[PDB]
Parts: C-alpha cells; structure tokens; sequence
C-alpha cells in the first residue's frame, strides 16, 4: 500500500521496531508463531512480540522483528513486490484507480512481480538509491526486471554469481509453503539483501518474505479475490534461473 | 464548556500549588474573580484530551517541550506581553516558549543539570571530565567512588555527548532543521566514547540508574552525582555536606545540558484570556507572586530577573543558571521523541558492549530521522 515498509521503523541493534498501521501484520505473525512450516524454514523474519511505545502524542503499537541487515558493512537491498494485484477488498475506492494503473503499467499483471526499490553501496561512496517509481517506465518488462536484478548482484566490482543459488533455494521454500493456499497476501514483498563484504567465513545475505499489512488468514476470514502470489514467485524464480545461466560465462 | 468569569489552573502535584492558590486568593480579593488551583493525576495527558473538547483549565503549567505538541494541536492561545514585560524575563526563556514564530506561554522557572559533589569527600571537585578516571582511582583506594549518575536516561548522559559538538536538530533562522541531526558527528562520538571508556575502565557501572545513584550519593558512598534542583531536598534530608557547581568540561568545552522551562500556557478555548494575562503578568510573575509559590515548594532558578537575582545568592541556584546558559533550550518539536529514543537506545547498546560507539550512533542518526506521523 502507500505505506513504505521501513517508513517509521526504528533500529535497535539486531532488532527492528516496526509500527503497526493496522492489525493484519501483527495478527499474521501471531497466527504462524507456532507453525513450523513458517518458523523453521528461514522464509520470514523472526518475530519477537508486540510492544507499546510513547512518541509524544500517545502510545503506538510496534512489533519487534529480526534486523536482517544487522552488522552489514556495505548493504545491498532489493525489494520486489509480489502478486498480480496490489489492491485488496479493503483498498479505498479513492486509491483504486492508481493501483489499477500501476499494476498494469508495471510487470505486476504480466509476471506477478515488480521492482519496488533498490540500494547499492558501492565502495566508500554515498549509497546509490533506485526508486520504486522506476517500475512503471524503466523496469516495466521481464527483460528490464532481469537487468535490474543483475545490477543488484553487481557489487561495484563484479557480479556476485555465487550468491544466486541461495536466492533460488529461498524462493523454492517460499513456493512450497505458499502452495498450500492458506493465506492471501497483497502488496507483500520478497526482500533480497547482502553485505558485499560477505565471505565464506562470515556469510551475510538473506532473502525473506516481508510486509504482511494486507494478509488474509483464510481459516478466520473470507477473501475471494486472487493474489497471484505463487505465480509471482514462480516467475521470479524463472528470472533468477535465467540470471544463473547468464552468469555462467563469467 | 469552560466557565466564564473565573480561572481554573492546572499544575503538577509536586509543585507549590498551595502557594499558587495564595496568589489566586490575592487576585480574588482585588478582582472578585475566584481562582481554583487543581493538581490532578497525569494532567499532561488529560489536558490535550480534555482541551480538544474545548474544556479543562484556563491556564496550564508544564515544561516547555510539552507545550509545542499542545500548540501543534491548537490548544494554546498566543500570549501578548508588551515589550516592557518581555524585558523583565531572561531573553533565552522566551525562545523556549516560541512555536511557529509566536509566543505560546509565560516562562516561570528554569531547570538544568549541575555537578553535585560531597564537600567532605572532595572539597575541590574536578573541572574536567578527563581527570575523573584518576580521581576515581584515588577514591576507590579510600573505599569510595568518584561519580554515580543515571546512565539509563539520555537526559543525563547527553551533556557530555554534546560537549565536543553533538546536537539534536540544527537551530538557525529561528527554526529547527529536522533533516540536520548531530548525533553521529565527531563530537558526539568523542563524548559517548569517553562515557563508554569510563565503564570499560570500571569507573562507572552500565546499570546505574536514578534510584541507585541518588541513594549512593545521599549515603556518602560516591563523591559526585549529576542531577537537577528537584533532587536537592532529598540530599538536604540526608545530612551529606554538598555543593552544586558547573559541570565538568570535555576537551576544554562546557558540558551542554538541555534546559527545561516551567511555563504557563493559556487554553485557546478559555473565555478568560484577559483575566489570565492579568493574573500571570501582574500577580504571578512578580517578586511577591513567585515567592509565594517558592515558599511552598522551591522553583529552583526562575525566568524573572528581579527574583532570580535574589535567589542566585544561593550558589546552587547560580550554578543551575550557569549550566543552563552553557546548555541548550530543549527543542519543543514533535521529532524530539525520535531523538530521545535514538540517544537512549545508542547509549544502552554502546555501554553494554553489544555495539561499538560508531555502530550505535549510526543507528541513532537513522532513528532520529524516523517518520513519526502514524
């Protein structure tokens, strides 16, 4: 939704404090907190609990989450929004027209995945930031999405082709859980991160599903519209396989 | 639904509210207007709730930082002191009650941290932070410590962090620039590093809090503490022979405590604004008005020059004003809550050793700019 994932979030060492804009994300993490298919598989961030915090206007609700980039020296971050639509039954009618436009002009409709922002830290320079708004003109084809994902794997010196198998393995795990069709997830993302200083002795990379502000728990609530999530994951995997093959010449 | 033709005043229960009521009785004698002083629990929370309806007190007393949020929501009337009246109060206290360019409260009292020391244990307290490690070594050998103060709350640790150049939000053009935060510059790193080394070198304990530090000082266990005028009456009961003085310097530069200004704001919904102005300017903010309050519970230092000059014959009061003038007015802007969270988190994480100073202050920089509009 309009709500950027890290907007209003706090960093406390190895944790993030993520503000609760609604109860959906909170309720999702509480719902799966004892389910092994979610918590033992390394596909979502670790969840530590709900907490209230006062910020000068009254107490706000936050969830305490794993900081996936804890101690990263040179972070690389890519957010890909997953699904064939980024609106759901609760989306305001006033905001419907724009979602319908962006979903069709981006790769959301065609692939169930779209570029949602990137950061590259490319030596000792200021980070290079790549806006989500690139998705509707610069990253609006499968080929351009593949090129931008390859740029994510470009650490400024070389393509980090040795990391790609990890990302494919993670997507495979996400596909296996999401095949069960127990949730619908709209406007959620797969977050790709690594520290370019990562080595075999100190592994620093991660791929997680995140941003569950529009998750529907189908055992507790009805949601008839389709999310296209599994379709998005399959297409993303296909792109990563293509990248792996393209990196073979390196 | 505020009743016209009377004044209801809200002030915290630890203030001299019986003294303020005596000023209210003097007002009633002259004007025939009844003044009611009340001290309800958590009034600082109640006021924004109750004032939003359009009911509650005519006048509210609280630290100036909180009044910025009140003025943001339009709960405070613009005050109209003429030039003559403004000249009766210290200029810096007016800077504390300005919000969006307009004056929104009358300054009453000024508070700031000072160095409090045990004269028996240390008749010549140190002028610099740098000499405290050697001093602690000497005192430990005699069975005491040099310094204990609350390390859990950034209000207490910030004066050292800011000394060599740390700051919260850049102030210029009468305005705070919230995109320019000074928690992660060379100065802040230097200050926090010195603080952490004090802990590493066993001159302070990371877990020392308000209660532990106060008890220790008041029992003669430690030579120094850092605290404000609110703490003096407990030390008075303890029979420790103590002084209050300028905070130590760091790298030859003064420690910079945040200055709090107890202020009296006027409810924007009050139909008694003229009555409130007459009360505050011509009854309360006079030598006789502040004395009445001070007699009940001491105000520490005050914004009114004429009465401050009398109070400052007490060197503890002179010290409070000295440290206040070397410090900075506490910013009144909503973003301060993010800053406070940031510094609190950074100090705890660095002092505990789970983060280095650089790591902790990098996160503080980020946290200070977090978009807290929920």
């Amino acid at each position: 939704e309009e709500n950027l994932y890290f907007q209003g979030s706090f960093t406390d060492g190895q944790y993030l404090l993520k503000p609760c804009l609604s109860h959906r994300e909170r309720d999702f993490y509480l719902h799966i907190k004892d389910d092994k298919e979610w918590t033992g598989t390394g596909i979502i961030p670790k969840f530590y609990g709900v907490e209230l915090h006062e910020f000068g206007f009254g107490e706000l609700e936050f969830i305490r989450m794993e900081n996936l980039m804890y101690k990263y020296k040179r972070p690389f971050v890519l957010d890909l929004k997953i699904g064939t639509q980024t609106w759901d039954p609760e989306t305001a009618s006033s905001k419907m027209k724009k979602r319908l436009v962006v979903d069709s002009t981006s790769t959301t409709t065609s692939l169930g995945v779209r570029f949602s922002g990137m950061e590259r830290n490319i030596g000792e320079e200021k980070p290079i930031l790549y806006s989500r708004y690139l998705c509707t003109h610069e990253v609006n084809t499968r080929d351009s999405l593949k090129e931008y994902i390859k740029l994510f794997f470009n650490d400024g010196k070389k393509y980090r082709k040795e990391l790609v198998p990890y990302f494919i393995s993670q997507l495979d795990k996400m596909i296996e859980v999401m095949k069960k069709r127990e949730y619908k997830m709209f406007s959620s993302s797969v977050l790709f991160v690594y520290d370019s200083t990562t080595t075999l002795e100190d592994k620093k990379y991660n791929c997680k599903m995140i941003d569950f502000a529009h998750n529907w728990i189908l055992s507790e609530e009805e949601c008839t519209v389709e999310d296209g999530f599994l379709f998005g994951l399959n297409n993303l995997k296909s792109i990563l396989e293509d990248i792996e093959n393209e990196f073979k010449s390196l | 639904k505020i009743e016209e033709g009377k004044l209801v005043i809200w002030i915290n229960g630890d203030k001299g509210y019986n003294g303020l009521a005596e000023v209210g009785k003097k007002f009633e004698k002259d004007t025939g207007i009844k003044v009611t002083v009340e001290h309800p629990d958590k009034l600082e929370e109640k006021f924004p709730q109750v004032a939003a309806t359009g009911d509650g007190p005519d006048i509210i007393f609280w630290a100036h930082d909180r009044f910025g949020g009140y003025a943001q929501s339009g709960l405070l009337a613009e005050i109209t002191p003429d030039k003559a009246f403004q000249d009766k109060l210290y200029p810096f206290t007016w800077d504390a009650v300005r919000y969006n360019g307009k004056l929104i409260a009358y300054p009453i009292a000024v508070e700031a941290l000072s160095l409090i020391y045990n004269k028996d244990l240390l008749p010549n307290p140190p002028k610099t932070w740098e000499e405290i490690p050697a001093l602690d070594k000497e005192l430990k050998a005699k069975g005491k410590s040099a310094l204990m103060f609350n390390l859990q709350e950034p209000y207490f640790t910030w004066p050292l962090i800011a000394a060599d150049g740390g700051y919260a939000f850049k102030y210029e053009n009468g305005k705070y620039d919230i995109k320019d935060v000074g928690v992660d510059n060379a100065g802040a790193k230097a200050g926090l590093t010195f603080l952490v080394d004090l802990i590493k070198n066993k001159h302070m304990n990371a877990d020392t809090d308000y209660s532990i530090a106060e008890a220790a000082f008041n029992k003669g266990e430690t030579a120094m503490t850092i605290n404000g005028p609110w703490a003096w009456s407990n030390i008075d009961t303890s029979k420790v022979n103590y002084g209050v003085t300028v905070l130590p310097t760091f790298k030859g530069q003064p420690s910079k405590p945040f200055v709090g200004v107890l202020s009296a704001g006027i409810n924007a919904a009050s139909p008694n604004k003229e009555l409130a102005k007459e009360f505050l300017e011509n009854y309360l903010l006079t030598d006789e008005g502040l004395e009445a309050v001070n007699k009940d519970k001491p105000l520490g230092a005050v914004a009114l020059k004429s009465y401050e000059e009398e109070l400052a014959k007490d060197p503890r009061i002179a010290a409070t004003m000295e440290n206040a003038q070397k410090g900075e007015i506490m910013p009144n802007i909503p973003q301060m809550s993010a800053f406070w969270y940031a510094v609190r988190t950074a100090v705890i994480n660095a002092a505990s050793g789970r983060q280095t100073v650089d790591e902790a202050l990098k996160d503080a920089q980020t946290n200070s700019g977090s978009d807290i509009t929920s």
